[PDB]
Order: C-alpha cells, then sequence, then structure tokens
C-alpha cells in the first residue's frame, strides 16, 4: 500500500482514503505515476509527448510530424503508446479527430494488453476496480458513450484487441468517472490521465488536499491539517460557484450529492450571489430570474467560443455584465465568470492592458470565494504578475508573483520547477 | 474530467 495511509469504506461514499499519521499544511501525502496519459492536441510542440516537459527545441517525430520529444530517449519510451496514433494520423490526415477521452481510453487498453498485472500506480486502487455508475446512466450518456466506442473502433482498430461492447461501455464510464485533466501553473489544459491511487480520494467542497502535477507524476499535498482517522478529500470541481451549481455539476458528472460542511451550511452562497444595495431592493423573483439568465449566458458563451469572433465574445461579456450589474454586485460570481472569460478573450487578442484591467477586478473576489489555498487564486495572481511584468511594471508584478509563489509553495511544494521558473522571472527582471 | 477550472 502507501505509507501513512490506507483504503477504507467511507459510509455513504463507497471506498475512500484515510490518514494513519498526521499531515501538516504543505506536506506531501503521496505521489502517483500516471497509469495512462495523453498530451492534448493544442499543446503539441510545446510539451514533450512522453514526460510533458515544457521546452523549446523539441524534436519532431519524423513520420507523423505531429509528436514532439525532449530527445530520442523520450521518443523511444513513448513509442508503445504513440504507435497507436502515428500512422493513423497520416492515413486519416484531416479526418483524424478522436476526442481526448477516446485517445486516453485507447492508451488504457494498450497498457492493459502490455501490463495486465498490478502497476505501481495501483497500490491501493486498481483501474479494474474503478466505480463506473453504469446503472445510473441515462439515454444521453449511453448515446455519448456509444459514439465514443464507435470512434475508438474507427481510429484505433489496428493495434487494439477490443472486449465486447458492454465492457467498453463500462470502461468509458470508468474513465469519465475517474479520469483527471492535467493543468499547468496557469491552470491551462495540458492533457488527460489516469491516476488510480489518486482517484481513490473522495470529493469535498472544503478539501484538505490539493493535487498537482510534476510532468506526468501526480502529487497530493495537504492544504489543511489532517489527523489520524480523518478522511482525505480533494476537490473534483471549480469551487467558485454556489452550492446548487456545484451539486448540479457533481450530480451530472459524478452521480452523487455532496454533504460537506459547505454544502450543508451554505455559508459562502450569500456573498457568492451578492446583491446590489439599492434604495429600492430587488425582489426575490428578480434575483431568481437573473440567476437563471446567468446560467443561460454561461452555457451560451460556452457554445459561442467555438465559432464566434473575439469581438463578438467580448460583446457578449460586456452586454451580459451590463444587464447583470443592475441586480448583481461586481463581487458576484457570475459577474466574475464573465470578467474571466473576457480576460481570456483579451489575452488571445494580445490586448494585454484590457486583460490586466479585468484581472485586477477579478482577483480579490476570487480570494474571498475560494478556499485559503487555491490553485485558481494562485493562477490568477500568476497571470496578473506576468501581465504586469510583460508591461514593465516590476513592483506590482513582483508583488503578485510573490503571492502566487506563496500559495504554490504549499500546493506544489517549495522545490517545484514552476516555482524555480517564477523566481527566475522575478530575478531576470 | 476532474479539473479545478
Ligand atoms: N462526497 C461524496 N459523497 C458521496 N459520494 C462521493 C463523494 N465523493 C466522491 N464520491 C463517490 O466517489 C466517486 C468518485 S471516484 C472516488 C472513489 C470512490 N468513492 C470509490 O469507491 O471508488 C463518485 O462516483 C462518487 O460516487
Ligand atoms: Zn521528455
Ligand atoms: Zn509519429
Ligand atoms: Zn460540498
Amino acid at each position: 500500500g502507501l505509507g501513512g495511509l490506507e483504503r477504507f469504506c467511507s459510509p455513504g461514499k463507497g471506498r475512500g482514503l484515510r490518514a494513519l499519521q498526521p499531515f501538516q499544511v504543505g506536506d506531501l501525502l503521496f505521489s502517483c505515476p500516471a497509469y495512462a496519459y495523453v498530451l492534448t492536441v493544442n499543446e503539441r510542440g510545446n510539451h514533450c509527448e512522453y514526460c510533458f516537459t515544457r521546452k523549446e527545441g523539441l524534436s519532431k517525430c519524423g513520420r507523423c510530424k505531429q509528436a514532439f520529444y525532449c530527445n530520442v530517449e523520450c521518443q523511444k519510451e513513448d513509442w508503445p503508446m504513440h504507435k497507436l496514433e502515428c500512422s493513423p494520423m497520416v492515413v486519416f490526415g484531416e479526418n483524424w479527430n478522436p476526442s481526448e477521452t477516446v485517445r486516453l481510453t485507447a492508451r488504457i487498453l494498450a497498457k492493459q494488453k502490455i501490463h495486465p498485472e498490478r502497476t505501481p500506480s495501483e497500490k491501493l486502487l486498481a483501474v479494474k476496480e474503478f466505480e463506473s455508475h453504469l446503472d445510473k446512466l441515462d439515454n444521453e450518456k449511453k448515446d455519448l458513450i456509444q459514439s465514443d466506442i464507435a470512434a475508438l473502433h474507427h481510429f484505433y482498430s489496428k493495434h487494439l484487441e477490443f472486449p465486447d461492447n458492454d465492457s467498453l461501455v463500462v470502461l468509458f464510464a470508468q474513465v469519465n468517472c475517474n479520469g483527471f485533466t492535467i493543468e499547468d501553473e496557469e491552470l491551462s489544459h495540458l492533457g488527460s490521465a489516469i491516476f488510480p491511487d489518486v482517484a481513490l480520494m473522495n470529493h469535498s467542497c472544503c478539501p484538505n488536499v490539493i493535487v498537482t502535477y510534476k510532468g506526468t507524476l501526480a502529487e497530493v499535498r495537504a492544504v489543511q491539517e489532517i489527523k489520524p482517522g480523518e478522511e482525505v478529500f480533494t476537490s473534483y470541481i471549480d469551487l467558485l460557484y454556489p452550492t446548487e451549481d456545484r451539486n448540479d455539476r457533481l450530480r451530472d458528472s459524478y452521480f452523487f450529492t455532496c454533504e460537506c460542511q459547505e454544502c450543508t451550511t451554505k455559508d459562502k452562497d450569500k456573498a457568492k450571489v451578492e446583491i446590489r444595495k439599492l434604495s429600492d431592493p430587488p425582489k426575490a423573483e428578480a434575483i431568481r430570474d437573473m440567476v437563471r439568465y446567468a446560467r443561460n449566458v454561461i452555457e451560451e458563451f460556452r457554445r459561442a467560443k467555438h465559432y464566434k469572433s473575439p469581438s463578438e465574445l467580448l460583446e457578449i461579456c460586456e452586454l451580459s455584465q451590463e444587464k447583470m450589474s443592475s441586480v448583481f454586485e461586481d463581487s458576484n460570481v457570475y459577474m466574475l465568470h464573465m470578467m474571466y472569460q473576457a480576460m481570456g478573450v483579451c489575452l488571445y487578442m494580445q490586448d494585454w492592458e484590457g486583460a490586466l484591467q479585468y484581472g485586477q477586478k477579478i482577483i480579490k473576489p476570487y480570494s474571498k470565494h475560494y478556499p485559503l489555498y487555491s490553485l485558481n487564486v494562485a493562477s490568477m495572481w500568476l497571470k496578473l504578475g506576468r501581465l504586469y511584468m510583460g508591461l514593465e511594471h516590476k513592483a506590482a508584478g513582483e508583488k503578485a508573483l510573490k503571492k502566487a509563489i506563496a500559495i504554490m509553495e504549499v500546493a506544489h511544494g517549495k522545490d517545484h520547477p514552476y516555482i524555480s521558473e517564477i523566481k527566475q522571472e522575478i530575478e531576470s527582471h | 474530467l476532474l479539473s479545478k477550472r
């Protein structure tokens, strides 16, 4: 197993992870090497396929030209997985477009074929043991899984020996339920992976640990004091949103309802949905209406970024912020959501000043809505710092970068490469 | 999948 920890049966939460020794804030509970992993398409050329190292001068694979490595060693070590896609990419050409989930599942089947025995990634929980929630699956989800299976057969039949359809539905359900996205220091999507021992940890909206990544290695560090006998909880989702929203996402994606202290007490819900202090206070139904509108624009925008222009997206942000501002405070999380999206759009257009402008409005409410140590907060400080630095504002930049470092030392560990890079950024300028 | 954002 894993020192100082154990698997146990958590009442009403199936299997979980329990502490057998004390852990202090910033302490490393354990590490877990990726069982299976895939670099996201948009990051190819920026990161090594095999180890996810971010570097310039990465060597291009001579056959497909769509995989990049640190060196010949990374290339060679990655080949057992990359061969599933190398020739297929050139053959299908423009038609090669499997979803990330399919790519990961293909790699899972490949690993199962090469290494059927228990791996060092499965010291407490095996991939085969993953919870699937197959029985809870509705028509929409079964249809999505079937599409995924069809894509799997479509692009990966060359090297894979498929089980029956039923087992593939089980596998895909397990992947949706237990899979992790890997993000960088800015919380930018890097890829997807399976970390079986890490997936043992249950969810809480007030978690006592955070998961970070060191290449393809998952790391789990305490963000709260943990005492022997206490269950170890991580957050599966963005904790910015109020209780109802959080539970809608947890129910939809993970088929459960959280009963943590935050969901029960609902302490932060009031401040999260802060209402303007108007002479004539807004009626209850007007609040419910604006909240409904807010969720609708969130979904609408989600769709719009796929085909609308950057100016249209900014228009949606500005106009929606304008409508919401009559009822909602600037510190309101839906306002913050639109501001964050707008910041992202500004960043894409290389409109640095506008992005800084929004981020400054975003950072403090983030600090108040998120838990004490939050990758979202650290990441926001980091973005702000890099914008200030890029715009020649070294004192403000140094201050924000040091705030980011201060959180990340706890979450990533004092010796993490991301921190060395940030310190290098401070010293170089 | 499991992400903070
Ligand atoms: N706070 C919580 N309350 C109830 N169930 C939870 C929970 N957090 C996580 N879970 C369950 O754990 C699953 C995530 S994988 C976590 C390990 C799982 N408990 C197991 O026995 O293998 C989810 O499908 C959900 O059903
Ligand atoms: Zn490498
Ligand atoms: Zn190749
Ligand atoms: Zn909760």
